[PDB]
């Protein structure tokens, strides 16, 4: 019961390219990828639902939840107005998985369900842990490397074709004896840094366009801080491929790497790149490590130092540090030594190494 | 025929099966990278350099009017004589089979630049296809391109997500292409009944001839040989094939090129469990087996083989592993 295949159901109209078969469950990840030795080698295993019928056993899982949802917001159990369904995909590598081989992991959350009861959307239903293992519910495991791009998209592509085809229809679904009617909203979220940049055709992290979400270079993002605005999208990367494919006007390598701004491949994946709480952080803690060295040089007044008094400045500080604050020295950045450091507590600690008070000011106020 | 090993540099993950090489004035170079280009090798050809069997990947620039294919798997290749190079068809790092044609050609040579570009085809079209097989046959003056078998997915009629990747046989129906003017005519013959793929293909003046190969519906890899020769008067050329007997079996061999009017193949796969260890040479036809060459443990307990040929008569193979192992047979 609780496994996909088990409950039937209705497309209108019916999904295009994907079976109407209701009964289906676990399917060949590899979606019938030759394997004939004359063809490309298959190193990967790989098991998945298909897509439709997982999101259709979820519904049927969390049915109690919503029911009970409708009657806490004042609303008829029997009601079968048009829900929406906002989903979250992710996509992550799960390292190694050997015992002495790495595995991609492809799933859905469901975000939110919403009803439309006259010119309002009443949200029956809300993940209440969005970020645990709980509710991540999985959809296809491959035996693979998230780096390996051929197998990558011959095992997603066919979890694509079944959501393309699922953003054009309505799902009607039998709950509590009551059809009720679901639409959908797929929001690719579950993507760190690497494979968005993997999927949507972009270079590799260490390139100079530093965002997945704008055009800017890592020069111009340190110049102009913080006038930019999200201007990426899946669309815009293909034409962009497109446009370095066929190089329309002739131009050097350089010059056509500029125009398309790092999209040098071909994206497959529409997806909504983010950034989550703990990289701010960490970022902001980075900087001011940086400053609190710098500012127990006074190089604000002594423009050059050798490589010596920046170790030492360095030492002073994490000798400081562990002696007023019992924060250990870190060789590596990480979350939480970022919490620890970003508090103005710390701030006068490291005044108490600087001699100029208006530099104490400055410091006090970044904070 | 003499077997050695090759040691690679850092880059030897870009070789992945289905790999092509071509020969530019005796300089080989590389097509058909693992993974879409790197910032290392914008555009995914690269001279291909063997100096005391030791093989450095040296990246190669494209000309400022060229188009920058993405790297191709399984594609139909073949030599035109500017000198260039044809390729059609094929597999994408994303899994998309390409119906366009590049045409490969040096553009300049400073101590390569090459140019890409595109020819676009009109009329008949062929369906998107990868392991299939294209050559340029010549008759009465005029040039044309000759092109057949291969494989790719169902069409999008009955494509259906669970079988996504299911591929088929394409029909057997051969290709005349004018590469001038991107025009495609598609000729159904009787003696050609069955699809073909990842066959052998040789080309002497109007005829061509199509060895071995597999067929997927019937799961054989047919026994025999079929040459095609082509008229091209002033109107519509003249197609004929014709069977001819003993043909070998054999699927994803490789060709190479001996001396005028002789080649040699050495092994693909002879069954799916069973591997082609026995090396053929073609007379211009007259197909004689040759003695087998000293083929180390590695390559016979080896379950898959793949290669490509160099260009001077000399082949270079590749073993699963270390990555994958490399030999260079002469
Ligand atoms: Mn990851
Ligand atoms: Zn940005």
């Amino acid at each position: 019961v609780l496994l996909p295949g088990y409950h039937p159901f209705e497309w209108q109209p019916p999904l295009k390219n994907v079976s109407s078969r209701t009964d289906v469950g676990i399917i060949d990840g590899l979606s019938g990828l030759a394997s004939s030795v004359d063809e490309y080698p298959v190193d990967t295993i790989a098991k998945r639902f298909r897509y439709d019928s997982a999101l259709v056993s979820a519904l049927m899982d969390m049915e109690e939840d919503i029911l009970e949802g409708m009657r806490s917001q004042d609303l008829d159990d029997y009601l079968n107005g048009p829900f929406t369904v906002v989903v979250k995909e992710s996509c992550d590598g799960m390292g190694d998985v050997s015992e002495k081989e790495k595995a991609v992991r492809f799933s859905f959350t469901v975000m939110r369900i919403t009803i439309e009861h006259g010119s309002q959307n009443v949200k029956v239903f809300e993940e209440p842990k969005p970020n645990s293992e709980l509710c991540c519910k999985p959809l296809c495991l491959m035996l693979a490397d998230e780096s390996d791009h051929e197998t990558l998209t011959a095992i997603l592509s066919p979890l694509i074709a079944e959501r393309e085809a699922m953003k054009s229809s309505e799902l009607t679904l039998e709950m509590g004896g009551i059809p009720r009617t679901f639409k959908f909203i797929f929001r690719g979220t579950g993507y760190d840094e690497k494979l968005v940049r993997e999927v949507e055709g972009l270079e590799a992290s260490g390139s100079v366009y530093i965002c997945t979400l704008c055009d800017t270079t890592r020069l111009e993002a340190s110049q102009n801080l913080v006038f930019h605005s999200i201007t990426r999208s899946h669309a815009e990367n293909l034409q962009r491929y497109e446009v370095w494919r066929s190089n329309p006007y002739h131009e050097s390598v350089e010059e056509l790497r500029d125009r398309v701004k790092g999209v040098s491949a071909k994206p497959f994946i529409e997806t909504v790149p983010s950034i989550d709480a703990l990289h701010c952080d960490i970022g902001n803690a980075a900087e001011f490590y940086k400053i609190f060295q710098l500012e127990i040089g006074e190089v604000y007044k002594h423009p050059n130092a050798s490589k010596e008094e920046r170790k030492r400045w360095q030492a002073t500080l994490d000798k400081h540090l562990r002696k007023r604050m019992n924060l250990k020295p870190i060789m590596r950045m990480n979350g939480n030594f970022a919490r620890k450091l970003m508090t103005q507590e710390t701030v006068d600690a490291v005044c108490e190494l600087i001699p100029s008070e208006e530099r104490h000011e400055a410091l006090r106020e970044l904070m | 025929m003499s077997l050695q090993m090759v040691t690679v540099g850092h880059n030897i993950a870009l070789i992945q099966p289905g790999f092509s090489l071509m020969n530019f004035d005796g300089q080989v170079f590389f097509f058909g990278q693992k993974g879409w280009p790197k910032r290392s090798c914008p555009t995914g050809v690269f001279h291909f350099d063997i100096k005391q069997n030791h093989l450095k990947l040296k990246p190669a620039i494209f000309s400022k009017d060229s188009c920058y294919l993405p790297p191709l798997r399984y594609p139909a290749t073949c030599s035109y004589k500017k000198h260039q190079y044809i390729i059609h068809g094929g597999k994408t790092p994303n899994n998309e089979l390409s119906d366009k044609i590049y045409i490969m050609s040096v553009a300049c040579k400073n101590n390569v630049t090459f140019r890409c570009t595109e020819k676009d085809l009109v009329g008949d079209v062929p369906e998107p296809r990868y392991g299939h097989s294209i050559d340029v046959v010549y008759s009465r003056g005029k040039s044309m391109g000759v092109l057949f078998g291969g494989r790719s997915y169902m069409p999008s009629t009955q494509r259906t997500t669970e079988k996504w990747n299911s591929v088929a046989d394409c029909l057997p129906h051969v290709f005349l292409i004018d590469f001038e003017f991107g025009c495609a005519t598609s000729y159904i013959l009787p003696e050609l009944q069955d699809g073909l793929s990842f066959h052998v293909s040789i080309a002497r003046n109007d005829t061509v001839y199509i060895l071995g190969g597999h067929s997927l519906a019937s799961n054989i890899r047919p026994a025999n040989l079929y040459r095609i020769r082509v008229d091209l008067p002033l109107g519509t050329p003249a197609v004929n094939c014709t069977v001819l007997p003993g043909g070998i079996s054999v699927s994803s061999a490789i060709l190479t090129q001996t001396n005028n009017d002789e080649f040699v193949i050495v092994g693909g796969y002879q069954l799916e469990n069973q591997k082609r260890m026995v090396c053929s040479l073609v007379s211009l036809i007259e197909i004689s087996e040759m003695e087998t060459p000293d083929w180390t443990s590695d390559i016979k307990h080896s379950k898959i083989w793949f290669g490509s040929n160099m260009g001077n008569g000399t082949i270079f193979l590749g073993i699963p592993g270390e990555a994958f192992y490399f030999y260079t047979l002469r």
